């Protein structure tokens, strides 16, 4: 699977540091838990961030896009029944926080990523990756830096 | 890492912000006294009384002003442009449930929410 | 593959009529050529239409979403080299029109859909389907009408 | 299918639109005489001269006004609301390269482009 | 064949139409400057003014010329022959109210009408 | 344990804090109304006013109470014991400039400072 991440250019020296997730992540993780956020496509990856800054049509100039290949055998899938009703609330529910935390702080990690539904479009899936997984460094070595082709003028 | 010689940021809030701070903020953020009251919950009469008598703002008022100034700083760090930072401060944000960032400096809870949003945007974390 | 289409509710009696493509299609087809437009995901499908009406956050109330399962064996793929430089121009280039036309008016159609790059995000793929293909009626019979989960408040 | 008894739409353009049409349009679309000139390319002096002398607009001027009225009609059919139709008419559109629909009734080419855009949006065709 | 004198263009109308285009078009449709005036509602003296220099026609005049060219191309696709296309363009039709297709390019609405007519003829209605 | 008197809530501050919350909190942190006044910068007479009826505290006062509760919860997660949490909250620290953690919840900035301190203690710096 091809997964897309983006971060500001200032972080180019450490693009896949779980620090942003630890210090500021609220949806699929709580403070102190290490995590990485990827998306199935460049467009969903771009929307998740740029919707909050949709007034700027040149936001892409502050950011850098990266892509990885995640083996299918270490991608896990959640179930809607385990998902609560408030999972899509803007004040992020602690339930999603703790599902993600359980996946991310889990010792003896068999799977490296968890498929979660996007808050913007639940039928399109984001992926939360545990950096503490063994077979991740290699994936980070094979990562490719892309130029943005998504058009931010969509937000007019 | 201290502003002036000993003011810094912590000592400044308890010592009391001088009215020059309010003047510089209202010129930079381009908001009226009513809009300043709306964002900081500081009464308009209180602002006038501080300005005329050359009285510094008290510590809770200075803490309110500090949250707003920290929003300005973090947003300018986000966009690397003060103008875009202001546009976004006055812009409704999907991650704030439809509230603009200016409406998120009245308390400390909203301020923490907006700070974490800014951090996520910097590091490309999904909200 | 799961493909997503949307059309206004007024067309619910004939959701997969190629009439809109014939009368108004400009990018991957020219007037008179029968075609259907689908997208790989609900989000890309939604964006392609709603970006031009991003001022309305309740646009979904005028529309209906549908999904089909397209067999992988009758999905064809274009090549970037055949794609011209102006393929992404807002005044749609006639070259994309004619590539699509060649696929859509082709007698003895082996493939039922052509994978084209989205004008909004080229790495995410739209799909142009020829209704004149034999094994399409069945696909239209199995189609599922969905409720919109995409959030139009993204456009604020 | 004829407006009035014999005016219809084709006969109306060559007969000449009465100034009441311009009045109703400028009240419904909420645009000034300068903005009307900008969208229809009809000179402001010409509009004043038609209105004062109770002279109907000529056929090219009436054709310009017709393209605008047809835009209003098609947009209202698109949104099932006249207010949303007006908002979109005054809104920049990604499918028009950043131009608003009001800027697309000056010629017939732009009018055909916007008509096909409206059709695609109705039938959910990708642009 | 539309490439020979056109860019296959919306921008060319706002930019203005070059005089070479007027020449090529009035020759391919075989009409005089007075006939051009009658069909495009462009005064013949205005044609002379534009031809005095190499100045381009304004956007409305270029728009009328574009309508003329589009009628020609559509009729040529319809009959699959340009001679038949002209031989139908200069013919008064009862469907168009006693007016020839060439009389239907002065206004946007008449242009829509003649376009719908050509489309119905493509459907081969009998 | 935060669920016992909190909703695990941003809306409750704007809605205003109920008096039951004040009672439960001042009991779990074992401070008098005067001590509450000193730590939250909320006048004790204002506490009496709110307690006269069942009226809720205004948003700024509820905000101070929320800061107090957050300090308690964070320190409890730090020491993994609430008694140790309080026993550290009421202690003047040289890191906080001769002020106890409880003196750091009157303002947003002091709250950020004591939060950073608790975070560094979680890192176990020696």
């Amino acid at each position: 699977m091809k997964l897309y991440r983006l971060t500001q250019k200032k972080f180019a020296d450490t693009p896949f540091s779980p620090i942003g997730a630890k210090l500021f992540g609220k949806r699929w993780n709580s403070k102190g838990t290490e995590a990485l956020y990827f998306s199935e496509s460049e467009s969903l990856c771009s929307l998740e961030v740029f919707v909050h800054v949709n007034n700027d049509p040149a936001i892409t100039k502050l950011y850098d896009l990266y892509r990885i290949e995640m083996p299918e055998y270490l991608i896990a899938t959640l179930d809607e029944e385990d998902l609560p009703v408030t999972w899509r609330a803007i004040p992020a529910s602690e339930s999603t926080q703790y599902i993600g935390d359980q996946f991310l702080n889990d010792p003896h990690p068999e799977f490296a990523a968890l498929q979660v539904p996007s808050t913007i479009s639940p039928r399109d899936k984001n992926y939360v990756v545990n950096p503490n997984h063994p077979k991740m460094k290699e994936i980070i070595k094979k990562a490719e830096k892309l130029d943005f082709a998504f058009d931010p003028r969509i937000f007019k | 890492g201290i502003e002036d010689a000993e003011t810094g940021r912590t000592d400044a809030v308890h010592k009391g912000f001088e009215p020059k701070v309010y003047r510089n903020i209202v010129e930079r953020v381009k908001l009226s006294q009513n809009e300043f009251q709306n964002v900081t919950l500081i009464p308009v009469s209180t602002i006038k009384r501080r300005l005329k008598n050359d009285e510094r703002f008290n510590t809770q008022e200075s803490d309110a002003i500090y949250r707003l100034a920290m929003l300005l700083k973090l947003a300018t760090e986000l966009f690397d442009d003060e103008e875009r930072a202001l546009e976004w401060m006055k812009e409704n944000v999907y991650g704030l449930g439809g509230k603009r960032p200016l409406d998120m400096v009245s308390t400390t809870v909203d301020f923490e929410i907006v700070k974490d949003l800014i951090g996520r945007l910097e590091h490309g974390v999904f909200s």
